[PDB]
């Protein structure tokens, strides 16, 4: 398995709020926007593996302001 | 030469006043898909507030106000970044003056982060800044 990287939706190898931007694209327009699979998995942050929503984006956004932690590598 | 550059604007104050200061940004036109930012001021002014309202892209923005901190995204309603809107603020912070405040020119602007994206994949503008003066008589 290759382990995941939590809060990099683009797959560039940092967490900032271009991840956040690429969620809220990918759900905008998906024709255009997409996630490959492991930005998919990196991307869901928050809400108990519930699927990448606006909250995963927002939750990035908090991350990058100092406010909460990204959750476990697996 | 910065690719944006934005302008704080000058202010003149006296002492025990609030200051409204409307930080304008010129991307020469170019779409800007989300800013992730740090404030200060010096002292002995403070930011009393970082607005949540970003009128130059019709968004709500995030604050951290321990850090001085505020970022967003700005998208239209299909996912393409904005362009910003000519005059409009980008970001509106609220600055005490104290009563005590002696005679003086002080300076509002970023504090060490000032990101600007282009795009979904981690590229950023470069930044420049200019005015901020608070002039304090
Ligand atoms: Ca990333
Ligand atoms: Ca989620």
């Amino acid at each position: 398995s290759v382990q995941k990287f939590p809060g990099d939706a683009n797959c560039d190898g940092i967490v900032d709020i271009s991840d956040a931007v690429l969620i809220m694209q990918t759900m905008a327009n998906p024709s255009k926007y997409q996630m490959t699979d492991k930005g998919r998995i990196n991307a869901d942050v928050t809400g108990n593996s519930d699927g990448v929503t606006v909250l995963d984006a927002q939750f990035i956004q908090s991350y990058c302001l100092g406010l909460v932690e990204l959750p476990p590598v697996e | 030469n910065a690719d944006v550059v934005f302008d704080f604007q000058n202010y003149t104050a006296k002492a025990g006043d609030e200051v409204t200061v409307d930080v304008l940004v010129d991307s020469k036109n170019k779409p800007i898909s989300a800013m992730d930012v740090k404030f200060k001021v010096d002292s002995p002014l403070t930011i009393e507030e970082i607005d949540k309202e970003s009128l130059a892209f019709n968004t709500t923005v995030m604050t951290n106000m321990a850090i001085l901190g505020a970022n967003f995204k700005s998208l239209d309603d299909k996912g393409e970044p904005l362009v910003p809107k000519d005059g409009a603020a980008v970001f509106t912070l609220y600055v005490n003056v104290p009563a005590n405040t002696p005679d003086g020119t002080y300076y509002v602007g970023f504090n060490g982060k000032n990101e600007v994206h282009k795009s979904n994949d981690g590229s950023q503008f470069t930044v420049a800044s200019k005015n901020g003066a608070i002039t304090v008589g």
